[PDB]
């Protein structure tokens, strides 16, 4: 029992044997060369490239070079060591700042405190059971373990399972690129997997790269159960 | 042993071969030429031809109009698709009732389908990945290849795995010692479980255990799906099931409905049209029904009006209880049973015919013997003079307290003392109304 | 890389990079795209200045309401700030 | 492709008139309306001849009388690629998009952009593949082979288009088309070879072809639109498309045309049951018919003065004067009994149904007595009834059991009027007990 | 060939040195008042001295207000910006209307900002990058077909390079001023290394490798308030796919524009930039809600902001959102009084006759005299508007019966076969079931 | 005269007069505007000076309410109403 | 350093202020020596209402998955917190109390000008004030 799936793929007509991801989407967007190179792509006769600095970088009010008292006040405010990181939060887009989040010191004389629910959150961490603030902090895996919920069935499947529509652009390995670097960008599918340990033993001893300079991985969501971990029921 | 709510006595029109509808039977009583219509439509939507059929039952409260939807469900069988629907639901927070209509438009449509599967199944026997030669150049995976051993019944395959089949791989969690199940498809991946050819209650992780799979590893397997058009469009608009980035980012996101594109629809539609053409697809039309559809306004009305003209919208049958009612978004305008007179014409009405006092005694009689229950003689005319008095509804519904009270006498029959005191307890409309006519402080 | 514009205070350790001096403006040939040219500081190195900052309270419970709130204090998506938060900055 | 089951426009295939632009008796299925088909004919050669933009024209008549059987006409005359929206009056109401910026979008939908640009293919039969690997597959040399019905080839291939083509396998007997820029394969099937199933091409192996592309302006305000992709187009969360990119979009499309790459094409936008619109909208409307870049614009109605939404006054067909001022308006009328017969002549030849004469005589009378659609409704439904007594033609008995099982408009009127104590009034009123 | 929709006829307010009108100069017949105001009015806003100034300009229904509006954006000049409005599209349903009043009022404030262009393109023949696991620099050669050259460049350039793929063999393109790096594809002297490859082959680039480009970059006061204003964060070159979470338009804080002020006031003194305010014109200005006229008020009182122009043709009708308040134009009374009311007076035979053959002209058609005294009959008769919308129809027909010039027959035609408004009023009374 | 001297204008004074006349029956902003508008016909005959045949131009030119509510009540059949009723054509 | 008996969790308080002034300029603050021995038992009280308790429980705490820092950077949306949740809370507190460890303070909720709710809050307001 499986969803229906809306793709194409290499099949077969019929020491090893290999298999590559394949799967595309049945409705494809066919584009133009004219618009992407135009439009999208800067050359010598479109002013892409100068706009957006001009927009980013020049004009950007985070820059320390032209607002230096700006980022001073907001230093002041947030108490934040560096003035370059308004530059750096304002420049790259939302999951880049998700995923290399670093847990940095704040300086003691600023203005952003503890507040009372995020001392509450900070006292739970590595306190263990029958604390009166970790019980009081842990009612949501109470309910998880009294319920019996990490042995329940599953008894929803989606009925369709479809991959995002290809765009196909005829006479241009830029635009492939391009979508083969969106699709699949290694940082945020590193950031949603996990390396194997014997790759990691030789990481860190037989190659000398130490543990902090890892790519971050492993910031998937678990599944509620082994069960509902897949949409495929035997 | 069962349980019944209001309905499950009706199985069916219960006609003939030539149409011709008897008196009682299959739970009905009466109401031949509504029942003979009831046969029309069924035989109209079973002909699978026509698209953008309408109908109205026309009638009053408490005579089988929604009886009649269902028995049309039931006779069609739970092959072709029913859409249930109430004139409320139309009315959405999320996206406007215009994308609402035209998602349970296209819910009523159906589809089945033959499916191959390209199937990698067995017992993983090793896990050895290699790795880059310079994995922190901040372009490329950190491995390359990933070996895998898959065993199975006559037969031992080995497989060398791309980085982004072992995301998917992972993810899952696996280990040698472990049944799976790739999908060549899309790259998803079941685990199946521990094989038998280990040890069995050494574990503590309340797992399950499989025997090693029949057939080789390599299969092409036939599956056979139903499916609707909605299902693809709502696919196709949230994309899920890939192995790139956005298709692990969408099932995590929270769903919400989005206002459907026309070309989307219309891309769909020619996919299914490569489909059937290629003898894989059969198109099933459906009916959709929308019950108390004088609570539907104006803007929804305007809108049917083209839904009703397009060349795949299903036959939808629709009901109402109003005589002389004016439309609900409009200010002057008096149009019969609340809806507009340019949808009307569209329209094909069914009639509706109230009941006389035996067809009330012998539907009562029917209940009593749905709900195992049993009813003496003059108890029972007691019921259907009731019937006549009050309401067939009032009656229908209150033989459950004769049930209870006749229960609590150590008694198996049901008795007209027990029809008083069930009287005595509980009230009707009229009686109520009446003492809230004669009430001291809004009683 | 050994020719950049830096300030650093001793109090409080602030680091930043203001740019690239001009002296150094004629080596790369292509600057791109996350650089500025900045003229050479003159003067004194070591520089003792007193600046006074006003804050609003707004300010402070859109700073201390999320984990960057400067980013809400410029482009305005507060969105409904609670009440706790607002009496424990009064209390400060 | 393009599946249809039967729809009520669906015998409509264009307006059927001469080369001097006069209307057939009955052409292309399509009988009555003489003058009105003439008028759409003058609008169909505007449109064709493409020079003028942003005019108007309002279709106003009785209910069921040919509006958008008109409109359905002019659609199937105006063929393929020419941009054609078909919307109605409620789909602006939105919860997420505000209603003149999806009139905007309704309004740029209906403005293509031609272009033609042209792509080698090579397409053949695969005769035999040879794969040469190493043990750490560092190195991989291989041989294509490759045929058309005229030719034969061998290709060395480099390492790419080997791990390309170990990617979506390609065996001998297939017949692939392969792109050289993008590294694209398509396996386009199996050839004829007993030992799915296609032909063999012809003719040149590396075939250069063009093709003709039409996109909207709208496809492009989305694209350019850097806050969202091309998913928007399927999934319809464009969100309030702002300005200055329109502006880049509109200088760009000149600035094209100006140096022959490409062509605008003008299309048709229709919006049925126009008199649901609110008056913010027509007040935006007025103002968006005078742009360089607007379709010409049908809009259907059938209200006769009646309250225009939004406002407290009455205005002749649902629209202010204002807007009338800056539409011409065609006029329908209603149906004589020989176009009426005729017209279900032609929905009976549609849904393969056979009738007797006076049968058909019957439903005339009843056509021009009570409606024409209760008529052409009842046509499907007599002819079930006929296959249930199995027989083939259907007589006028079986319409008569049609016409009996199931109602029309006045009738049900009348037994409402009759029997109204037993319906809910408009005070919420009604009577269920049979008895006192 | 050439399009025209209502407009294109107007080309300017036909004036001279001295500010009069001629009769019929720059596509306009009669109407001398309004456009003597309409100049004094440009004149005004190329002083570039005023901030809040308004106009409205009254009358009836299809006199000239929009043609007028045209004719300011046409002799003001495309450098100068122009902003077009309906007063229908300030309701939306993200933001507040006063939000979206505000960003209309700062889109009509530019700039003009001196850039330079400089372009390296063509074959690279050597990448060599240098360390002191950090590189140093990577010197690159190009080549063109008329010479080479060799550069050096700094490893945040490397970094891009690296993630273009490029090899020996490629062809690239590098922006020294911005740093982006393309990759066009491989060389036609690289196409022989494989008789099938997946790489596209490009020629050589004809010019030389360094040009050298002065361009002037034109941007509104609303660009660099959104520009800084992206609540999710910036995004990068190349975007085909959006972002997973939907932007939406937020209120933009008064301290964001403060700073924006900051940053042009510093960088127009040093000479970099010029200021051009600009026009906001909203047509149909009766469709206003009362509190957007109110906040028009505050927002006409600022320092930055532009002339405004709007165009009403009410009378004494109560403004939306009220219910007894009957105000001239449909415009409240505390706003009016800040207002300059120019008219607009109707027009007779003659210069009906003279528009209708003015815009015959324009379309490319020949009318007799004959056929263009019954059309100016018919114009005065009906509307103006609708002997201008049979023109077409009249071409059309003509061209039917193989003829280029109108005769009178073609115009009874199109009148029996196209109604006015009256005609479908007198029609819709004598009428039974809805027309 | 404080408003003219921050606009940089110069009259006389008998057109000074004039619009002090105007701001009398008139209001006062109308008379703020009128000055900048005369001062743009003033420029226009190559005259630095206001006169006030300049200020009598832009009165005759541009309109107050008083003017524009007389002649829209005068002509109310050629201006849309409260119920949307116009006379478009100019002949009966 | 800091640290916590039954739970270990060393945490960096901060560098002595004995170790200032070797290097020219550091970044890194300097807390001094803590008053008193390295062992001791001290009794805190902590006050926190019961919506407190509430949002923290209903908001995920610190996680590891995408979700969770994604939410934390996003704007803090109010969402319809369910009955279960406060029953759950509910009955762990009054378990709590009825352990000995804390105890219960109600206090007191103040509407003025209560003409502006209108009859829906009024009716609610009716449900809830017969509530435990
Ligand atoms: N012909 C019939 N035979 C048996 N029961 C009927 C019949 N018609 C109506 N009923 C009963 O009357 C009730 C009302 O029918 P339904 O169609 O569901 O609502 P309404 O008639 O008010 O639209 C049903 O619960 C059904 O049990
Ligand atoms: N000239 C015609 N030729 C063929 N069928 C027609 C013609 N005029 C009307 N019809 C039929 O009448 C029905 C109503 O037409 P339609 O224009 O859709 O309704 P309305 O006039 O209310 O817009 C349609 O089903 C169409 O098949
Ligand atoms: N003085 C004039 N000379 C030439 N054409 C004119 C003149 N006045 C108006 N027109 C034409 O009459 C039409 C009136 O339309 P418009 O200006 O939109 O109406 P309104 O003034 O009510 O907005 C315009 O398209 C314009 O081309």
């Amino acid at each position: 029992d499986s969803p229906f799936s809306f793709t194409t793929f290499g099949k077969t007509t019929s020491k090893f044997t290999d298999l590559i991801y394949s799967s595309r989407n049945p409705i494809k967007y066919s584009l133009p060369r004219l618009i992407y190179e135009d439009l999208i792509l800067p050359n010598y006769n479109n002013d892409v490239d100068i706009a957006n600095k001009l927009k980013n970088v020049k004009f950007n009010i985070f820059n320390p070079s032209t607002n230096y008292e700006l980022c001073l006040f907001l230093s002041k405010l947030t108490g934040e060591p560096s003035l370059n990181e308004f530059f750096r939060v304002s420049t790259t887009p939302l999951l880049k700042r998700v995923i290399e989040r670093t847990n940095g010191p704040k300086n003691t004389d600023s203005l952003s405190f503890k507040t009372i629910t995020q001392e509450l959150l900070e006292v739970t961490r590595n306190a263990p059971s029958e604390g009166v603030m970790a019980s009081l902090l842990n009612v949501e895996k109470h309910a998880y373990e009294r319920e019996y919920l990490n042995c329940i069935q599953r008894g929803y499947h989606p009925n369709v399972s479809a991959p995002p529509v290809t765009i196909e652009v005829l006479g241009s390995s830029h635009v492939t690129n391009s979508i083969n670097n969106e699709l699949f960008d290694p940082l945020i599918s590193q950031a949603l997997s996990d390396i194997p340990a014997i790759t990691q033993y030789n990481m860190h001893v037989k190659k000398g790269i130490p543990v902090e300079d890892f790519p971050k991985t492993g910031l998937f969501p678990e599944p509620l159960n082994k069960n509902f971990s897949s949409n495929i029921s035997m | 042993v069962t349980r019944t709510a209001a309905h499950t006595h009706i199985k069916g029109l219960g006609l003939d071969e030539s149409g011709v509808a008897k008196r009682v039977e299959g739970g009905f009583v009466g109401q031949i030429e509504a029942r003979e219509a009831c046969g029309v439509i069924v035989d109209l939507i079973k002909a699978k031809k026509m698209s953008g059929r309408a109908i109205l039952l026309a009638g009053g409260p408490s005579t089988g109009k929604t009886a009649l939807a269902l028995a049309i469900s039931q006779e069609l069988g739970p092959k072709v698709p029913f859409c249930p629907l109430v004139g409320s639901e139309l009315y959405s927070v999320e996206v406007k009732k215009t994308e609402t209509l035209m998602e349970n438009f296209r819910r009523a449509i159906g589809l089945r389908i033959k499916e191959t599967k390209e199937v990698y199944e067995g017992e993983v026997t090793e896990l050895t990945p290699e790795d880059a030669e310079n994995p922190l150049g901040g372009y490329g995976k950190t491995i390359s290849h990933v070996i895998v051993g898959l065993k199975s019944a006559k037969g031992t395959k080995t497989l060398r795995l791309d980085p982004t089949i072992y995301e998917s791989i992972q993810r899952e969690k696996v280990s040698i010692g472990d049944v799976i199940y790739i999908e060549a498809n899309t790259g998803a991946v079941k685990r199946v479980g521990r094989s038998d050819a280990y040890a069995t209650e050494f574990d503590l992780e309340t797992e399950e255990y499989v025997p090693l799979p029949k057939g080789e590893v390599h299969k092409k397997k036939e599956i056979v799906q139903d499916v609707t058009l909605h299902d693809l469009d709502v696919a196709n608009a949230r994309p899920q099931g890939g192995q790139d980035v956005i298709s692990m980012m969408g099932q995590l996101l929270k769903p919400k409905k989005t206002e459907i594109t026309e070309k989307l629809r219309q891309e769909v539609n020619k996919v299914v049209a490569k489909y059937i053409d290629q003898g894989v697809a059969e198109l099933i039309p459906g009916v959709l029904f929308i019950d108390e559809v004088n609570m539907l306004d104006i803007e929804i009305f305007t809108y049917l009006n083209k839904a009703l003209e397009s060349n795949i919208a299903p036959v939808v049958v629709l009901a109402s209880n109003r005589g002389m009612t004016t439309v609900r978004g409009t200010e002057d305008v008096i149009s019969p049973h609340g809806v507009p007179p340019d949808l009307i014409d569209r329209l094909l009405i069914v009639r509706t015919l109230p009941y006389d006092k035996d067809e009330i005694r012998t539907i009562i009689e029917r209940r009593a013997t749905v709900e195992r229950l049993q009813v003496e003689s003059s108890a029972l005319d007691l019921l259907a003079t009731m019937g006549t008095e009050t309401s067939l509804r009032y009656a229908l519904q209150l033989l459950a307290p004769c049930g209870i009270l006749a229960q609590t006498s150590n008694r198996k029959e049901i008795v007209v003392n027990d029809v008083n005191e069930a009287k005595l307890l509980f009230l009707d409309a009229k009686r109520s109304t009446k003492i809230l006519e004669t009430s001291a402080n809004y009683l | 890389l050994a020719g950049d514009v830096i300030s650093i205070d001793k109090a409080s350790g602030k680091i930043t990079k203001l740019g690239r001096s001009f002296a150094r403006s004629r080596d790369y040939d292509a600057m791109g795209a996350d650089t500025r040219f900045v003229q050479c500081p003159e003067g004194e190195l070591q520089k003792r200045k007193t600046v006074v900052h006003t804050v609003s309270l707004h300010e402070i419970d859109v700073i201390n309401s999320r984990t960057q709130g400067f980013l809400a204090l410029f482009t305005g998506d507060t969105g409904e700030i609670r009440s706790e938060v607002r009496d424990q900055i009064n209390t400060k | 492709k393009s599946l249809s089951l039967i729809a009520a426009h669906s015998h409509i295939t264009g307006l059927g008139l001469d080369e001097n632009l006069q209307p057939r008796p009955t052409s292309e299925g399509m009988v009555g309306q003489l003058q009105a088909r003439r008028a759409a004919g003058v609008i169909l050669k505007m449109v064709q001849n493409g020079t003028i933009a942003g005019r108007a024209v309002l279709v106003a008549g009785p209910p069921s009388t040919g509006k958008t059987a008109l409109a359905m006409g002019v659609s199937q005359s105006l063929g393929k690629d020419v941009p054609f929206t078909a919307i109605a009056g409620s789909e602006i109401f939105s919860l997420e998009l505000s209603k003149t910026e999806a009139l905007t979008q309704a309004f740029r939908k209906s403005i293509g952009i031609k272009i033609k640009e042209e792509t080698e293919l090579i397409e053949g039969e695969v005769v035999e593949i040879q794969i040469d690997r190493s043990i750490t597959g560092g190195h991989k040399q291989g041989k294509l082979t490759i045929k058309t019905t005229d030719m034969e080839t061998i290709y060395e291939l480099g390492n790419k288009m080997i791990d390309g083509l170990t990617k979506e396998k390609v065996l001998a007997g297939d017949v692939i088309s392969i792109d050289k820029a993008s590294g694209k394969i398509t396996k386009l099937g199996r050839s004829f070879a007993r030992s799915r199933f296609v032909q063999c091409p012809e003719g040149e192996l590396q075939k250069r072809k063009t093709v003709v592309h039409t996109v909207s302006l709208h496809e492009i305000d989305v694209i350019n639109s850097r806050t969202q992709g091309f998913l928007a187009l399927f999934t319809g969360d464009t969100g309030e498309i702002r300005s200055e990119v329109r502006d880049q979009i509109n200088t760009k499309v000149a600035e094209w045309k100006e140096e022959g790459k490409a062509e605008i094409v003008p299309g048709v936008l229709f919006i049925d049951e126009v008199h649901m619109l609110d008056i913010e909208c027509f007040s935006f409307i007025n103002r968006a018919l005078e742009d360089e870049f607007a379709p010409i614009v049908m809009m259907a109605t059938n209200r006769g003065v009646s309250k225009t939404r939004g406002t407290n006054y009455k205005s002749p067909h649902g629209l202010p004067l204002d807007l009338l001022d800056r539409s011409i308006i065609i006029t329908t009328k209603s149906y004589n009994e020989q176009e009426i017969k005729t017209i279900l002549s032609i929905r009976a030849q549609e849904e393969e149904v056979e009738l007797s004469s006076d049968a058909l005589d019957l439903l005339t009378k009843t056509g021009v007595e009570t409606s024409l659609r209760y008529s052409s409704n009842l046509i499907s439904v007599a002819q079930q009834i006929a296959m249930k007594r199995k027989n083939n033609t259907v007589e006028v008995e079986d319409v008569k059991r049609a016409y009996l099982l199931f109602l029309d408009s006045a009738r049900s009127v009348k037994y409402v009027q009759e029997n109204e104590s037993q319906y809910i009034d408009d005070q919420g009123n009604v009577q269920i007990s049979i008895a006192k």
